This record gives structure tokens, sequence and C-alpha cells, in this order.
């Protein structure tokens, strides 16, 4: 149910330098000829009204709902961006290769810049561990995107926990767990994007699977209409534009006031001691030290979904069923009725299972920690 | 401001049925792109006077629909009719409609919705016999429009249909 590509012909699609209508000043590969796609990254690049920050990633999606990301670092007074667009969503190692090439460009030193993207372009994509080197004494490890996030070794979800305090947080989740939508407002772009990615990998096991989009720049500001579930990031320089769409139904963070706006009840009315023991783990030092936050939240995701297994309807001839009546027929509290009842209307639970049933009836045999979570 | 009634719609169906040539014959905008594979969704907009009366519809579409064997409850909130598209020479886009629609009549059955074979005008590559999407439709107690965006045929009839029933829907429900 994951929306990111697994099999990525190459470690990026498309780098470009682009400067102020914003237009590309330099491009890698030379002969990239998607005009669409340039178009569209100069004001993906520039996401917001003229007039913060260094890095942020923005995400576009293909015909498949799979996921491009925008790794962009913001020259000092957001004269030019640099950005780079890979289905490979590794973001500390693509922020660390703008600052070299953006340094390359910067002083002007054509060759190395040249070698670095040509060499990278033609790598083919190396299993978890392996060295990637960026220079002769500098190398990256390829990323195990299985393991939980830590803190503060993954930007996204460090950058949300700092920005964002412990109810909003769970305000969030509440909401994503109803398929509300939901719409994060920031002044600073990295924070804005991290929220959104942060957030939304709370989820985990289970994937957002509407509309996704960390940030949305001004000429899409009439998307935040959309009346299907979404999550959205705006700059806050496009708030009093939304303000005027006068929306019904959506939940807003204003992350940099810490102010969160539902017309729903959707935390309250979550199982009280799953929230309760999530909140409590959120709030020690202890258990938010490296992945503690993400353990947290996992653990949270195990105790609501966790009986999915007992409703798995194995009869020989084949094939394994999800039997809903049995999902939502029993449970430990009238709390937790109510919430396996929803759960069923859930896309983000629908596609977890239909995985599952997928994965199960392959007989291809796996692990991960929300399995480890529920034994 | 400019209309007696607005209304949302939602056009679903695999990538490929073709959803973005239907809402071209739909649409009034200006610019006619679409943004399904910028940010995952697209919407246009067609204003008509239907018997005097100024009617605005948007019509909202997002990316790989093709992955949700059942679309659930919750993509339709605020909805107010849905256009389900499949392919009449693709089989498989039409068993992924006839899940959907039984999930729409079990959790949204208060939804306007209408069923659309779209490309039809090649009767070699015609796998979805009119007979069996009309039985289902049937079944259903919905309606059943054969179209080809391509050709321009029987566009229009379908979507005036899906207009006139949240017309319908919208003055019925004001009647207690
Ligand atoms: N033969 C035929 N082709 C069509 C028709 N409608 C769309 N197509 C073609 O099918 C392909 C996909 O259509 P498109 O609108 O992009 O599909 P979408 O993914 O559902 O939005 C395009 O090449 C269209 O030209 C039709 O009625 N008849």
């Amino acid at each position: 149910g994951s929306r990111i590509k697994q099999n990525p012909e190459t470690t990026f699609e498309v780098y470009v330098e682009v400067a102020y209508d914003p237009e590309v000043q330099r491009q890698f590969p030379e002969d990239y000829s998607d005009q669409e796609v340039l178009q569209t990254l100069t004001k993906f690049c520039f996401p917001f009204y003229v007039d913060v920050g260094q890095n942020f990633t923005f995400v576009l999606t293909d015909i498949d709902s799979k996921q491009r990301f925008g790794f962009c670092r913001l020259s000092s007074g957001a004269k030019s961006c640099f950005c780079i667009l890979s289905y490979l969503p590794w973001f500390e190692v693509f922020y660390k290769l703008l600052n070299i090439l953006a340094d390359y460009t910067t002083k002007r030193q054509e060759n190395q810049w040249n070698e670095l993207l040509e060499t990278l372009h033609k790598l083919p994509i190396p299993d978890p561990g392996v060295s990637v080197h960026l220079s002769v004494h500098s190398y990256f490890t390829v990323p195990d995107t299985r393991e939980l996030p830590s803190i503060p070794e993954n930007r996204n979800l460090t950058e949300y926990f700092v920005a964002v305090d412990v109810n909003n947080m769970l305000h969030l989740y509440a909401s994503m767990l109803y398929e509300r939508r939901i719409l994060i407002i920031c002044s600073k772009l990295s924070t804005l994007t991290a929220c959104i990615h942060g957030s939304a990998a709370m989820l985990y096991p289970m994937y957002w699977q509407h509309v996704y989009i960390p940030v949305l720049p001004p000429h899409l500001l009439d998307y935040c209409c959309a009346p299907m579930p979404y999550l959205i990031g705006i700059h806050l320089s496009l708030m009093e534009k939304v303000r005027n769409m006068a929306l019904d139904d959506v939940v807003i963070l204003n992350v940099d006031t810490n102010t969160l706006e539902t017309p729903f009840d959707d935390l309250q009315s979550l199982p009280n001691d799953v929230i309760s023991s999530l909140k409590n783990r959120l709030k020690k030092v202890s258990t938010t030290t490296g992945d503690g936050v993400a353990r947290a939240f996992l653990k949270a995701q195990a105790a609501f979904f966790g009986s999915y297994r007992n409703a798995l309807k194995i009869e020989p001839e084949e094939p394994i069923t999800f039997c809903e009546e049995a999902f939502v027929s029993h449970y430990r509290s009238g709390a937790m009725r109510q919430f396996l009842q929803n759960a069923t209307q859930l896309q983000l639970f629908k596609q977890f299972i239909d995985g599952r049933l997928d994965l199960l009836n392959s007989g291809e045999g796996f692990s991960d920690v929300f399995e480890e979570e529920i034994n | 401001r400019d209309y007696d009634h607005l209304f949302k719609l939602l056009i679903i169906g695999d990538s490929g049925v073709g959803k973005s040539s239907l809402l071209l014959r739909f649409a009034d905008n200006t610019f006619s792109g679409s943004y399904i594979t910028t940010i995952g969704v697209d919407f246009k907009i067609r204003t008509v006077e239907i018997n005097g009366e100024k009617v605005k519809l948007q019509i909202w579409d997002t990316a790989g629909q093709e992955r949700f064997r059942t679309i659930t409850s919750t993509y339709y909130r605020g909805t107010h009719g849905v256009i389900v598209v499949y392919d009449v020479t693709s089989a498989e886009s039409f068993v992924n409609v006839k899940r959907w629609l039984h999930e729409i009549n079990q959790n949204c059955d208060d939804v306007c919705r209408i069923l659309v074979g779209n490309k039809n005008d090649d009767p070699e590559r015609k796998v979805v016999e009119t007979e069996d999407a009309y039985k289902f439709a049937g079944q259903m107690g919905i309606q059943l429009f054969e179209t080809s965006a391509k050709e321009n045929v029987n566009v229009e009839e379908m979507f005036n249909c899906i207009t006139e029933l949240v017309l319908r829907a919208k003055k019925d429900n004001l009647a207690k």
C-alpha cells in the first residue's frame, strides 16, 4: 500500500538549478526533454508569494499515484533553488548532494559538477548498507527504509517533533485515522514539508492513500477545495487566500502558532487507553530518544489494528480473505467497537488489508516491526 | 455568485479508461491541462443552464485508482454524484467498478451515481458486452451510458443525466 516506487530505474530523474516567472538555468541530464516536468519544477521550487529556510522536499504524484520527491535547496534570499527529482526517499542523502552541487556551481567547478551527477545517474541502485562515495574521503551508506525513523538522524521526524507539540501531533494522527481533509500551514518550508512527511509516516504500516501534497504552490491553491480526503501543506503566505475559501470540514494546523482548528471530535472519540498510552510515551525523554517517537505511534497502530489477524478467514481450496463482520464484532471496549467499524471505511486500512491478503495468498513470507509489535 | 446551484462530482475509474478525455468534453476551463500527474488530483468546471436554472458543476479525479480494489466511503464525503467509468475493451476495468458500485450501494447509498462504458468505438476490441453491463446496471438500480470520448458520442447525454440526477436529488431533499 506504499506509494513509494519499488523499482526505480535511476537514482534520480532530473536535477535543476532554477533562478528568477522562475526559469531553469541549468539541468542534468543535459538532454532531459520533458518540458512539462521542467516547467512544473520551476513553480514547486518557489511555492510561496514573494514578499523560508533552505531545504524542503515537495512531492509530485504520477499516474499510478507513486511519488516523486523534489528535494530542494533554496538560496540565501530565495534568489535561486537547486532541486533534484527522484523516486528514492533519501532526504538526508539528497540534501547533502545538493550542498555539494551548489558549492561546485558557486566555485564554478563544472567538471566536478558533471562527474558527480553523471556518476550518480549511472549508478545502479545499491542494496541498503552499501557504501556510495560522494568524494574519496566521504561516503553515505544506502538507507534501509524498512527501519523506523530515528531522532535526530531522520530530518523529517526530527523537525516535525521539534516544531509540533504533542497535543497537535495527536490531533493530526486522529484526523488521519478518520481520513479528514488536513491542511498544515507554516512559514518555514523545511518545517512545513517535514510535518507533512513526518506525520504521515506515523501511520506505518499504513500509508496516506488519497491527495498528498507536502507543499502546494499558489497556482494550485484551488485544490484545497478538493472534497476527497487530503493532506496538504501550504506556506504561510497563502493562508489569507485559503481563509478566503471559507473551507468547511477541514482540519487546519498552524505550525507557527501550534494552533489547530478542527470541527470534529476525532481525538476524543478514539479509544482512550490507546491514546493515553501513546501520549505518555510521547511525553517522556527516555521513550522519545532514538526511534522512541516512531515506536510510540507504532505501538498505538498495533493496539488499534492488531486484531486484523483474527479476521483472516483461511479456509482451504484457497484463498485467504478478510472477514469484516469478524473484525468489527470482537472488541475489548465500546470505543474499540466504534473504532473497528470506522476502520472498515478507511482507504488506508483497505490498502493495508488488501496488500496483506495479496502478500499472504502469495506465500512470499515476510516480517516487519508492526507484526513483531503485535506478537 | 453567477449560478443557482453548485454540485461537486467525482469521476472514478482505472487509469486509461478515458476519464481525462471525458473531462475535456465536460470542461469550461480556459486551461485544459490535467494535474493528475502533478499532484495526483485534477478538477474541471462546467456551467450549464437547465430549464432556466444556472448550474455549476465541479468534477474531481485522482491518480492510480485502479490500485483500489474497493474505494471506501470516506472518499465520497461532500460529493453529490459520481461518474463511474470502465473501458468497454478492458474486462479488468469493469470488475473494479462493480466492486466500487457495491461499496457505494452499501455505504454511500445517498450519492447519485451512473455507470459509463467508455471507448465504445471499436467492435473488434470490445470485451465488455452491452448486455452484461446493462444487466449489472439494472441489478444496482442505476443507469448505463456507453460512450466514446474520442468520437464524442453519447458523452453529452451521459453528463446531462448525472447533472439532472443531482439536481433532482437536491430538489427532492429540499421537499422534506
Ligand atoms: N478509442 C478510444 N480511445 C479513448 C477514448 N477516450 C480516451 N481514449 C484514449 O485512451 C487513452 C487514455 O485516455 P485518458 O483520458 O488519458 O485516460 P484516463 O487515465 O482515464 O484519464 C488516451 O490515449 C485517449 O486518447 C475513447 O472513447 N475511445
